[PDB]
């Protein structure tokens, strides 16, 4: 399924080792399938890899970034959209994760 | 004979003076800073709670007062059925429902 038009809306985000960022992709496509979602930036990584895509709807996803801002392109079945955000400093000080 | 009025009838801020031990109950004044470390079990990832696509606010007739005299309506578009919390971040407004 090659989606027709998709848009990005970013919720509260935070730059830390843990997955402290969330966003939503509102997508309009033509078939039910299993699109692979990806990030085309070296300062952001998603949690999910393959997402069930419907004809029309929305998908909520998680991500972790190292930049103070989320200014990164997300791709769904090839279609790219730039997500623009502003991530606050992390509240904690130490994590037991890399 | 010249004892005057007791402190029960003169204590400011409506503080109920009780004895054994001497103390003042329900003494309202100022504010207290409280730091709460919420358990991690209560929190849930954003992918579970239904994120709402958008919202619009329409305020009905209101009167500024102590009682819950003001009313409003929220038109919400979302993706799943859930239990959202509703809050007001303004200092001069409080909600009946949370």
């Amino acid at each position: 399924p090659t989606i027709l038009e998709v848009s990005c809306t970013v919720a509260d985000c935070i730059y830390s080792a843990d997955f402290g960022g969330s966003l939503t992709l509102q997508y309009k496509a033509d078939r039910e399938g299993h699109c692979p979602v990806h990030s085309h930036s070296t300062t952001a990584v998603l949690k999910e890899a393959t997402t069930h895509v419907t004809a029309v709807g929305s998908i909520t996803l998680h991500f972790s970034t190292s930049s103070p801002q989320a200014n990164f392109i997300v791709s769904l079945c090839g279609k790219k959209t730039t997500c623009n955000a502003e991530c606050k400093p992390p509240a904690d000080h130490i994590i037991g994760e890399p | 004979n010249n004892s005057g009025r007791p402190l029960q009838e003169t204590a400011p801020f409506g503080c109920k003076i009780e004895v054994e031990p001497l103390r003042a109950s329900n003494c309202a004044y100022g504010h207290i800073p409280i730091s709460i470390d919420i358990p991690d079990a209560a929190f849930v990832r954003s992918s579970e709670s239904p994120t709402i696509l958008e919202v619009s606010c329409t305020v009905a007739d209101c009167i500024y007062s102590a009682d819950f005299g003001g009313s409003l309506t929220l038109q919400y578009k979302a993706d799943r059925e859930g239990h959202c919390p509703v809050h007001s971040h303004s200092t001069t407004a409080v909600l009946k429902e949370a």
